[PDB]
Order: C-alpha cells, then structure tokens, then sequence
C-alpha cells in the first residue's frame, strides 16, 4: 500500500501499483482480480 | 497457442525393431502451458503420437 | 487466481495456470494434484 495519489495499491502481501483507470475497468489488471470485485 | 524457442532433441535409446523401438526427448523454452502437435517430416521414423 | 478464460487454476500459494481440457483427464498435472479431485 501507501503508494503515489495518482494510483493504487492492489495488493498486500505483494506490492503492484495501478492507475486509478485501471480500477474497475473490465479486465483484471492484477495478480489478484482485486480491480473487478464490488464495483 | 504456446511459443516454443531452444527446442533441442536427443536421443535416449533406439532399436530398429518392428514396434516402436525408440525413444527421444525434446528440451525447450515455453511461455505457457497449451498443446502442440508433433511431427516427424521424415518417413525413415514413425511417430506414435 | 483469476487467469485467462480458457484456463483454470490449481492452486492457492502458486501460480500455475493449465488449459481447462487437462482438468479430469485421468492424468496429474498440478503439483496440488487437484486436476483429478472431484470428478
Ligand atoms: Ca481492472
Ligand atoms: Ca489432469
């Protein structure tokens, strides 16, 4: 976590930063489906 | 389908018998896991799969 | 988890898709040899 305003975090035993756009967009965009989960 | 690069192939045994007398082993680089199609472009051997 | 369409995944720790076709096919293919489990 604790990554740059513009972005964020989508894991938490692991690091991956994602924009914001990615969040929710229809694609997994993690390791994790963590983006596409109660949208 | 999968990408397979360094593909190398050695010979474990071969006896020029009636059935299928032979055996080779084929070393490589994937990127993931899939089915391919082997071939043998020789009719000197006959591959069983 | 959450891999591409055409394949599952066999595992909790690892990450290690296969091809939904290998899932009860009679033969291992996941070292959590749970391709063969609940057929
Ligand atoms: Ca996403
Ligand atoms: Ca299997």
């Amino acid at each position: 976590r604790t990554c740059r305003i513009h972005e964020i975090s989508c894991g938490a035993h692991s690091t991956q930063c994602i924009p914001v756009s990615w969040r929710c967009d229809g694609e997994n965009d993690c390791d994790s489906g963590e983006d596409e989960e109660n949208c | 389908a999968p990408t397979i690069i360094d593909l190398t192939c050695t010979v474990a045994t071969c006896t020029h018998s009636s059935d299928f007398g032979g055996v080779l082993t084929l070393t490589y680089k994937t990127d993931k896991n899939g089915d391919c199609s082997v071939h043998s472009h020789s009719n000197v051997a006959t591959l069983q799969e």
